[PDB]
């Protein structure tokens, strides 16, 4: 009656539905469905996974005697490397599950889906006649997703060095990463931490200031829509105290006295912070490390005077000697 | 005039409010709501509200609790409130109001 | 006797209920692993 | 098992074909 | 008018910097706190309290200087300059770590003066003081870690020192001896702080792209700077957007702006509860069931069991120089190593 | 492994008691609408 | 009995998701 | 520590009673309205 | 309200309910009590923390018996 | 006065162009002649150890802290 | 309507209903103490106190009763190490039964005050609104606290009509409850000396009597009243949380 | 407002003058530390 191709093409591109489904959504839905469903089944009942290629597997499943804080989906074995490794690359299913294929399936499907999610955000904003670049803010978590699941494995040369999908898995990754690349002393993670503490601070401040200022808001509302005048009352006086202390410096730092820049600054601060730390983990995949201060101070008799950084380097040795089982004679390593 | 309302020191307001003067039980307490509808302070200027100043030649009596009403982003009216709680403040307020209501005009209404 | 006049109805809407239930279940899931240790 | 390999090629090309023949219809 | 009234109205003039009754507690204490950090991270040694160097005069750079803590034998001492340890000698007072306490205590009362300043400022303009209440999350953190925690330890020596590398050290220390990542209260802290950063980015972006006055020139003539914004965007376009992307949205601006306040603050408060719990060394260190199951079957292996081995390592290889007053000597045959399993 | 009965009851009351408080408050709120 | 508790409470969270999306209040 | 937050919140509600409420308790209930109009 | 045998006995003790004495009244006395208390708390704190020492005082489990 | 014309007045020039170098040179001389090493008790750049023993100093008492560290300082420890 | 976190904002202008609510909380606390005491007693074992003391069996409320003079059991066992004593009516069991009885009484009395919530006394005689006299109330209650502080020190602690308190030797080999006379020297602020604690109670109860008399005869100054917002019952609440959390830190520390 | 009279001893005068003289003294010292021979 309207030629099913246009009924399909109307129904998809509709902005009248409960949840938008886009042209990107047509790729987002099966990839996310695969990733989610494989993760639930795997977090419950994935068989133990040989991850080092020594034939000693690491458990990760609730039914095998874990709770959820000790569970994880365990990355693929050290024999796989960067090889593509689908189901039909195994000659039986139980060796596929033993080699940690489920992890690879999940992480590829999720990465695809995340990019489609960003794409769909751009599409609805275009459709409703909005401004774009809410997705540009969303590229900050996508960037870190990329760095920790794709870029850091390629640099190290194996998908067995990626972040496990779990609670204790994530913390194990953090500990063994600090041990070898010394990231606290790397500036890009520092710009990241600054962004996150600053984001929390500016979030708290914005909430408190606005939520005392607003008295009441109102809009007339009808039986399926909203009204004609979005009305609000806000207080509009203040003292020279706050103007001379806080106001003078936000207006000087925006280099504009418009308060339009306030929300702008609000969006920009965590995002940029998180961009730089996403750069950190990427460049550290290519074995460029953070600072190390060793024997900064020695006396004039040739005896080293310790610093507060030497205590940290001792813990780096501590963690690192436990993280090689490979030989006693590991001389110069990675990669 | 002999009575002015200023929001910034020495900046007169030309737009005259109607004032609702409500009486807290037998007069020694009460409160006045000043209503300015599209004044000139909501269309122009960048200098702040520092409080609504009622000035006469008894001095100034300053008040906080000035609000704005917005329609879709445009501020369109200013509402302000002065809450006095002693008869002293109230006879003072009535003297100011007498000099104001005469000088910007006009009558003054009462209903019981 | 004669009614108290400070008696007031209590209100709770559906969206608050959903947040509250989300809070109950999500804390319960975080702490069950320590309750069984 | 290579019927599954065959099947996966078929069913995913089918979805990217929907996506891009819709993105050219606009 | 009496002299009190004259003093009071001198303090509350409109001026560039607000003095106030609260100013009297804030400003000297803040100056001395801050300035003590500076004078100490430039000149004062720690060769006598830890066996380290930590100031510029000795050699160090910006990340590796610190004002460091006292020695372990000093107990929970106040470390007064007139106390019975210094005895009126500014040199010994610097040498014994006496000014760590100076900085800490003066900064604590500086905190108190700041929150009072927020109250009476907000009292002056006559608005609700939620920001003073928000600011008690930073006070909770400060007093639970820098004051209460070592008061549950045996000395101030196990308190964190003011400095970049010293607190990087605190991170690795807690990881090793408390396994602080596996504590539900720090997890609730992480969720809160990350959620704050999430709301911050999402709100900024949403508002900046639902602006009014995208076509003809600004029909907005005020700010009215104390309103922050909220007039400059349309609630309905953003709410309509997020109902389709994510399937739930806020329809009330006041409750959105209250959520943004609630999240980081409850976050900090919960992590404070956890660390005041670590102050009596009660530790959610291990799941009892996992330990039993690993003892009876030694082919069981978990990402968690690895973390325990790694922490054993942190402790064993960091201890002798981090606690050089204990005189740990570990022959190398007793330290733990991967190739020995 | 261990199976606490006390853990079973601890979680049971932790999820049952506040939730029933919540749904009772909702169901008696809706009957004030008419 | 422990694994049961984990999956049960998760089952409850996704049911909560469903109702909070398709059965939310009208905006009045 | 939790009771410390309690003190701060309830002191806020005491000193700022007229800000959390609409009507200053320094007035009696309001009775007859006078205006002023042009 | 009702009349009661105990209500009217306590009635004189609750019939002021808002009366102030004019001015600052007896505030200076309060001040010096508050100052003496500040000093007192510092003393007993400094005895406890053994940065103030008095002879015949050993802050130790010794001298219980 | 405001900080928007505060370093444009003849006052700024006439005083600060002499007091700035004076106290800056004072700050140089403080370190250059080694007075700081005696005021805060910083050890000289080759007095971290005695020649008597090669152990690090750590005060193991709080009320005899003063003469203990004086004993360490005696031997150049 | 009222939000779920604001359902006790109705007792604010209601003296009678508030007294009833406070009475309910008192009843619950007394009930708790009694029933916890019985629970711990049913699951205790004093056969061997030398290689399994009471804090190894994890007794929480049982030490607190033992500090101030309960030391027996109607079964006949002692925690001193003795076997075969009669502590009279006052054993651990005795005080548990006492507390349960007092919870019942308090519960009835709460119900009464909630039914008879409106009386002449609670209303201002000038307009029919709730009226409190918050300074006079503090003075009277202070006088009661002082009377109790003095009695507890002079009769119970020194054992002039009481059992006394737990005294020890520094290494915990043999301790028992005995009479303790005070110490007014500079050695009474040494917290390792029971005499100091008794002198504190004697002295502080006397200061309490005096301050309680003071606060009945003197009305607050005009400036402090209108500054600190007196006559608002929510003032007393902030102040009392402050005192209480101070007191919490000091007990945790000691 | 805030018209100018304001002689030598004012609040903003002592504010710039208790942050000025130690910062410039410390740059004087941090500078001489660079030319230590250790
Ligand atoms: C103006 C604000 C101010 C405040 C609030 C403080 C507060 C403090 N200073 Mg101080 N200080 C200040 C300015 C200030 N100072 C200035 C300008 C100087 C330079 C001259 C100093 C010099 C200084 C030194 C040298 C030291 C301190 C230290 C300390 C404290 C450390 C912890 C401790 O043991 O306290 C203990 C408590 C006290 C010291 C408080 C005593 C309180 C008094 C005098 C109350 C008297 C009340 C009243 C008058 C009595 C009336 C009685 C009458 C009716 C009979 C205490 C928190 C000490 C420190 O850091 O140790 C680690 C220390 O050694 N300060
Ligand atoms: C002291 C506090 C502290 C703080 C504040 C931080 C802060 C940070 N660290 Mg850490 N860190 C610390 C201590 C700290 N660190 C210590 C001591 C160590 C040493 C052991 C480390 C080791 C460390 C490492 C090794 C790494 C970090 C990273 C990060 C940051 C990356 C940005 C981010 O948040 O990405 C968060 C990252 C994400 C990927 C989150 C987004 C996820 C997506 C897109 C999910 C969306 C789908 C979702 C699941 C579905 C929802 C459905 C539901 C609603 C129904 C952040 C800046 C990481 C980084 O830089 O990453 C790039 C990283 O690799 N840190
Ligand atoms: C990766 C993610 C991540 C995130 C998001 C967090 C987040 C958090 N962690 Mg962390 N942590 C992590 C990973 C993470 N952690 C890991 C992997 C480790 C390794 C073990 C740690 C180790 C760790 C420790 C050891 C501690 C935390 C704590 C905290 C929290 C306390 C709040 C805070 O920031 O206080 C930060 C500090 C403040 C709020 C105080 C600031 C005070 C002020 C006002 C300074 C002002 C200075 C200024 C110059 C003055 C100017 C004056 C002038 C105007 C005159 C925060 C919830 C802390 C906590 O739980 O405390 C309760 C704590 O002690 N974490
Ligand atoms: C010391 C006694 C005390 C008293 C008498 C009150 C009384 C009041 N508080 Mg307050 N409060 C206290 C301590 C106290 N609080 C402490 C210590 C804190 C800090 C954590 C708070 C934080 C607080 C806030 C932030 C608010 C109140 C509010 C209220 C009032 C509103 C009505 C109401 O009761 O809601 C009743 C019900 C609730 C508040 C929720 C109850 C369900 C909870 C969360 C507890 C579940 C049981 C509990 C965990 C069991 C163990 C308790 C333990 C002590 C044994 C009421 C006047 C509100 C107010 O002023 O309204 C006008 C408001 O916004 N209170
Ligand atoms: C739009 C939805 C969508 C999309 C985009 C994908 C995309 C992908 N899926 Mg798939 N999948 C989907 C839906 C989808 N799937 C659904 C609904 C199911 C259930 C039936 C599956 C079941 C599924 C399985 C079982 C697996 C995947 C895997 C993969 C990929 C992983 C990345 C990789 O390493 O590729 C590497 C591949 C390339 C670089 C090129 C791929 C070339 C294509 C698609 C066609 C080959 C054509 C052939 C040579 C000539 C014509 C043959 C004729 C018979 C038609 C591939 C890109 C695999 C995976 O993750 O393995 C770990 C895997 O094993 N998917
Ligand atoms: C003859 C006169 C006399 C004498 C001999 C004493 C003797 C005593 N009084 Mg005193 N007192 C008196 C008259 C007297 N009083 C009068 C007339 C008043 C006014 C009415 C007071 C007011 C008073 C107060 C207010 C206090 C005492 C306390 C005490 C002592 C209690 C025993 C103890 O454990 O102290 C050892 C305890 C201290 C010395 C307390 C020091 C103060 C602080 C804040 C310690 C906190 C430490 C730390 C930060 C907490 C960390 C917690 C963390 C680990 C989690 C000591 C025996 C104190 C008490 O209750 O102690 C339990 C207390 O605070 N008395
Ligand atoms: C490390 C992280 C961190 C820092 C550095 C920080 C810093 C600050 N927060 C402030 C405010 C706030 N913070 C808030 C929420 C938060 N703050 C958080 C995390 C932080 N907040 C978090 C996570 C939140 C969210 C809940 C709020 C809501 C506020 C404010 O309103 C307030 C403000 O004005 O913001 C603009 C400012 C108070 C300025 C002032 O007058 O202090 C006075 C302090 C004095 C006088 C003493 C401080 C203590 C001292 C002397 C010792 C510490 C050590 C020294 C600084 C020495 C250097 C140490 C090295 C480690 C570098 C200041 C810029
Ligand atoms: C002691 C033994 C006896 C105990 C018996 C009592 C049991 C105690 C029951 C009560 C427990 C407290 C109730 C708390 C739940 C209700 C909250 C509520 O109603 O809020 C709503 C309340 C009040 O909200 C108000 O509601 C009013 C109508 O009632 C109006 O709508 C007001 O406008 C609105 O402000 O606000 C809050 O409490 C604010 C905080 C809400 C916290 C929600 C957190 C976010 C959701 C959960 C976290 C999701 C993220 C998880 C991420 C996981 C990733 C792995
Ligand atoms: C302690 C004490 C005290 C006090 C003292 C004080 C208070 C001090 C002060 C001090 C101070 C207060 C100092 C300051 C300092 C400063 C500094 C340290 C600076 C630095 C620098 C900067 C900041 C800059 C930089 C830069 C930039 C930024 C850019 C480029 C260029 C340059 C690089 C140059 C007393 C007497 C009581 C006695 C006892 C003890
Ligand atoms: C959980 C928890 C908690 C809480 C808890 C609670 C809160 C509880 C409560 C409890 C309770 C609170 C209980 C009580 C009980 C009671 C009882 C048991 C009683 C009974 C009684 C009776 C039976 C009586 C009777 C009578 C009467 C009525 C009259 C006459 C007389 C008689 C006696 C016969 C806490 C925080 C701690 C911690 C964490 C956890
Ligand atoms: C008719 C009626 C009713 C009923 C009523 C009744 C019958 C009530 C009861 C009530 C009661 C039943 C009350 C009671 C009160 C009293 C008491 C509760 C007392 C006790 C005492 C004691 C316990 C003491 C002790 C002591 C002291 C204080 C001091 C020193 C000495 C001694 C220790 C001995 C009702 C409600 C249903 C309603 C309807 C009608
Ligand atoms: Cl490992
Ligand atoms: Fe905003
Ligand atoms: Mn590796």
């Amino acid at each position: 009656s309207a030629n099913l191709w246009e009924r399909f093409c109307n129904w998809v591109t509709s902005t009248d539905n409960r949840l938008y489904v886009g042209w990107f959504g047509v790729i987002m839905i099966p990839t996310l469905l695969a990733a989610t469903i494989c993760f639930v089944i795997a977090f419950i009942a994935a068989p133990p996974v040989d991850i080092d290629g020594i034939r000693e597997p690491v458990s990760g499943s609730l039914l095998y005697g874990n709770n959820i804080i000790t569970g994880a989906v365990v990355p693929s074995s050290n024999a796989i490397g960067l090889h593509f490794y689908p189901i039909w690359e195994a000659a039986s299913l139980d060796e596929w599950l033993y080699n940690g294929g489920p992890y690879q399936l999940i992480i590829f499907h999720f990465l695809l889906g995340a990019s489609c999610y960003m794409g769909r955000q751009w599409e609805l904003s275009y459709r409703l006649g909005m401004r774009p670049w809410i997705c540009v803010a969303y590229s900050a978590p996508l960037a870190s997703a990329f760095a920790v699941f794709l870029i850091y494995p390629i640099g190290q040369g194996s998908f067995s060095d990626g972040m496990p999908l779990g609670i204790s898995g994530t913390f194990n990754f953090m500990i063994v990463f600090q041990a070898e690349h010394n990231i606290l002393m790397h500036p890009f993670h520092q710009l990241g931490v600054a962004g996150v503490f600053g984001g929390a601070l500016f979030c708290a401040m914005h909430g408190s200031l606005v939520t005392s200022s607003l008295i009441r808001e109102t809009t007339e509302t009808e039986s399926a829509n909203y009204g004609y005048k979005f009305g609000q009352e806000e207080e509009t006086y203040n003292i020279v105290a706050a103007h001379g202390y806080f106001g003078r410096l936000i207006f000087q730092y925006a280099s504009f006295n418009n308060s339009r820049s306030l929300h702008f600054f609000l969006a920009a601060w965590p995002v940029v912070g998180v961009w730089f730390t996403a750069l950190g983990i990427s460049t550290m995949a290519f074995n460029l490390n953070g600072f190390n201060f060793n024997h900064s101070v020695i006396d004039a008799k040739g005896n080293v005077i310790n610093t507060w950084a030497d205590i940290i380097n001792r813990a780096n040795l501590g963690m690192e000697v436990m993280h090689e089982r490979n030989a006693h004679n590991f001389p110069l390593d990675l990669a | 005039a002999m009575a002015e309302i200023q929001f910034i020191r020495g900046i007169n307001e030309e737009v005259v409010p109607d004032v609702r003067l409500t009486r807290a039980r037998d007069g020694s307490s009460g409160q006045a709501m000043f209503y300015f509808d599209n004044p000139k302070i909501v269309q122009e200027g960048n200098l702040e509200v520092t409080g609504m100043y009622m000035v006469d030649e008894e001095g100034e009596i300053v008040t906080r609790d000035v609000n704005a009403k917005f329609i879709n982003g445009q501020p369109v009216a200013i509402e302000a409130t002065y809450t006095m709680r002693s008869p002293q403040e109230w006879d003072r307020f009535i003297r100011f109001m007498d000099r104001y209501a005469a000088s910007h005009g006009l009558g003054f209404q009462k209903s019981e | 006797m004669e009614p108290n006049p400070n008696r007031q109805p209590v209100e709770l809407n559906r969206t608050s209920l959903y947040l509250g239930l989300l809070l109950i279940l999500v804390l319960a899931l975080l702490f069950s692993s320590y309750f069984f240790n | 098992m290579e019927t599954l390999k065959i099947t996966v090629y078929i069913v995913v090309t089918f979805f990217v074909l929907l996506f891009v023949f819709g993105f050219l219809s606009g | 008018r009496g002299w009190f009234d004259i003093l009071d109205d001198w303090l509350k003039r409109d001026r560039f910097v607000f003095v106030g009754w609260s100013g009297i507690l804030l400003f000297p204490c803040a100056y001395l706190a801050l300035g003590g950090w500076l004078t100490g991270t430039t000149f004062v040694t720690s060769w006598y309290t830890h066996g380290l160097a930590s100031s510029y005069l000795e050699g160090c750079n910006f990340l590796t200087v610190a004002v460091s803590t006292p020695a372990n034998s000093m107990g929970h001492s106040l470390l007064l300059l007139w106390g019975p340890e210094a005895q009126g000698d500014f040199t010994r007072w610097c040498q014994l770590g006496g000014l760590w306490t100076f900085i800490a205590l003066h900064g604590a009362f500086g905190l108190i003066g700041f929150m009072l300043r927020q109250f009476e400022i907000a009292r002056l303009v006559g608005v609700r003081p939620y920001n003073a209440i928000a600011f008690s999350a930073p006070i909770a953190v400060f007093v639970s870690v820098f004051l209460i925690y070592p008061l549950g330890q045996s000395s101030w020596f196990f308190a964190p020192s003011f400095g970049v590398a010293a607190i990087f050290r605190f991170l690795l220390f807690f990881q090793g001896f408390h396994n602080w990542t596996l504590n539900p209260f720090h997890m609730m802290g992480v969720a809160g702080v990350l959620g704050g950063a999430l709301l911050c980015a999402i709100h900024g972006a949403t508002v900046e792209n639902t602006l009014f006055q995208d076509g003809e020139g600004a029909s907005t003539f005020r700010a009215f700077n104390p309103t922050q914004a909220e007039e400059t965007y349309s609630m309905v376009t953003a709410n309509r957007f997020w109902s389709q992307i994510f399937g739930i949205a806020f329809s009330n601006k006041r409750w959105l702006h209250f959520f943004m306040l609630f999240v980081p603050v409850t976050g900090l408060w919960m992590s404070a509860i956890g660390v005041v719990g670590l102050a009596l060394n009660l530790r959610s260190y291990d799941f009892i069931s996992q330990e039993i199951r690993a003892a009876e079957d030694p082919e069981f292996e978990t990402f968690y069991t690895k973390n325990l081995l790694l922490n054993e390592g942190i402790r064993a290889w960091m201890a002798p120089q981090d606690q050089p007053h204990e005189n740990f000597v570990f022959p190398e045959e007793v330290l733990p190593r991967g190739n020995a399993l | 492994m261990e199976v606490n009965q006390l853990g079973l009851i601890a979680t049971a009351l932790f999820v049952l008691v506040p939730s029933v408080f919540l749904i009772i408050l909702y169901v008696q709120t809706e009957s004030q609408q008419k | 009995m422990e694994t049961i508790t984990y999956v049960f409470i998760f089952a409850c969270i996704i049911a909560l998701f469903f109702f909070a999306i398709f059965f939310r209040e009208p905006p009045r | 520590l939790l009771f410390f937050f309690g003190h701060i919140w309830h002191g806020a509600r005491t000193l700022f009673r007229d800000v959390f409420s609409g009507i200053d308790p320094e007035l009696s209930p309001e009775q007859v309205e006078w205006g002023f109009y042009q | 309200a009702r009349r009661t045998w105990l209500g009217d006995i306590l009635r004189p003790l609750n019939s002021e309910y808002g009366k102030v004495a004019p001015g600052w009244g007896t505030t200076p006395l309060m001040a010096v009590f508050m100052g003496l208390f500040l000093v007192f708390l510092l003393i007993i704190l400094e005895i406890y923390n053994s940065t103030l020492i008095l002879d015949g005082v050993n802050v130790s489990w010794k001298a219980l018996g | 006065r405001p900080f928007s014309d505060i370093i444009t007045s003849v006052r700024y020039w006439v005083i600060h162009s002499i007091t700035i170098p004076a106290l800056f040179i004072a700050g140089w001389l403080f370190v250059s002649t080694g007075l700081a090493y005696d005021v805060f008790g910083t050890p000289r750049p080759d007095s971290y150890y005695a020649q008597e023993q090669r152990s690090i100093p750590l005060v193991t008492d709080r009320f005899e802290a003063k003469q203990q560290v004086e004993t360490f300082l005696e031997q150049l420890k | 309507g009222l939000p779920w976190y604001r359902v006790h904002t109705v007792l604010i202008n209601d003296p009678g209903r508030l007294i009833a609510a406070h009475l309910m909380h008192t009843a619950l606390v007394a009930g708790w103490a009694g029933s916890m005491a019985l629970y711990e007693l049913a699951t205790f074992d004093p056969s061997d106190p030398v290689l399994n003391p009471m804090w190894r069996q994890g007794m929480f409320v049982l030490p607190f009763m033992a500090r101030l003079g309960v030391t027996g059991s109607w079964s006949g066992w002692s925690i001193t190490g003795e076997t075969g004593i009669d502590p009279g009516f006052w054993s651990f069991e005795g005080v548990a039964l006492a507390h349960i009885v007092l919870s019942g009484l308090l519960f009835l009395a709460a119900c009464w005050h909630w039914v008879y919530w409106d009386l002449e006394l609670f209303r201002d005689p000038r307009t029919g609104e709730p009226a409190l006299d918050l300074p006079k109330m503090f003075g009277i209650h202070l006088f009661l606290a002082g009377l109790l502080c003095f009695g507890f020190g002079a009769f119970h602690l020194t054992g002039l009509f009481g059992p006394g308190m737990w005294v020890s030797d520094p290494y915990g080999l043999t301790g028992s409850v005995q009479p303790v006379a005070p110490e007014w020297g500079p050695d009474g602020f040494n917290p390792y000396n029971p005499g100091g604690v008794v002198a504190h109670h004697i002295a502080a109860g006397i200061v309490g009597i005096i301050a309680g008399l003071f606060h009945i005869l003197v009305r607050p100054p005009q400036r402090l009243y209108k500054a600190l917002r007196m006559g608002n019952i929510e003032t007393v609440l902030s102040s009392s949380i402050a005192a209480v959390f101070f007191a919490a830190f000091v007990v945790a520390g000691t | 407002q805030e018209p100018v009279s304001y002689p030598i001893f004012t609040v903003r005068w002592v504010a710039v003058h208790t942050l000025a003289v130690p910062t410039i003294f410390f740059l004087g010292a941090i500078a001489a530390m660079q030319f230590i021979q250790r």
